[PDB]
């Protein structure tokens, strides 16, 4: 899940200033791309290639 | 985290956050820069008012 | 406590019903906390800044 | 700790409104910057009956 939420983080909204913000904002954001990820919306919600 | 507020982590931490006593320092400087021309040009301007009327 | 609880154990009503307002108490707790460091927009802060002074939009 | 030195460093560089206090320069720019309306004074005192337990009234003035 890290790598997801890391990845969905530098595309969105970068690892320089996500290491900027708080720990709290951090996790915040970090949630956010975990169901984003989880979700799958553009995989049709499936987790295969 | 109870005390905390926050079940992820603390805020107002960050570089964000911590770069402001930084920029405290820099607008005192400038504070300081400015306000010490200020005094000396309204201490020219009294000394010159006091010892010209007084 | 003694003689009080041994009175609340004699109750019918209040006994059951008035500690339905404690865990307000609890709410009250954790939103203090939770408000203690909330981070919030600097912007909004200095345009609507809540019971502060001098404010003209409500009076004063 | 942590949020009243930020929001003194803050209010020290004048980014931040004082404590208690609404300042005009800082609430111009927010709503510069916001796109919002400024904030004015809708009050109208003159109004009929506003200030008439008033011992020490406000007189109509056109400036």
């Amino acid at each position: 899940s890290r790598e997801a939420i890391f990845m969905v983080i530098e595309e969105r909204h970068g690892w320089d200033n996500f290491k900027k913000l708080s720990s709290h904002q951090q996790g915040v954001i970090m949630q956010e791309a975990a169901q984003e990820s989880l979700l799958a919306r553009n995989k049709g919600e499936l987790h295969l290639p | 985290i109870y005390g905390r507020g926050s079940l992820y982590g603390y805020r107002f931490d960050g570089e964000i956050h911590r770069q402001e006593a930084q920029n405290v320092i820099l607008y005192k400087e400038k504070e300081a820069q400015e306000m010490a021309v200020v005094m000396e040009k309204l201490e020219k301007e009294i000394q010159e008012w006091l010892k010209t009327m007084e | 406590f003694y003689n009080l609880y041994n009175f609340v154990r004699i109750g019918r009503v209040s006994k059951y019903v008035c500690w339905l307002s404690l865990p307000l108490v609890f709410q009250r707790m954790w939103m203090k906390n939770r408000a203690t460091g909330m981070e919030y927009d600097i912007d909004l802060e200095n345009y609507a800044p809540f019971e502060a002074k001098k404010n003209p939009m409500h009076g004063h | 700790n942590l949020r009243v030195e930020w929001e003194k460093n803050m209010e020290i560089q004048k980014k931040l409104h004082p404590s208690g206090l609404w300042s005009e320069e800082q609430a111009f720019a927010a709503a510069e910057k916001l796109g919002r309306p400024k904030a004015g004074h809708p009050m109208r005192v003159f109004e009929d009956g506003y200030q008439q337990f008033d011992l020490k009234p406000k007189l109509f003035d056109p400036d």
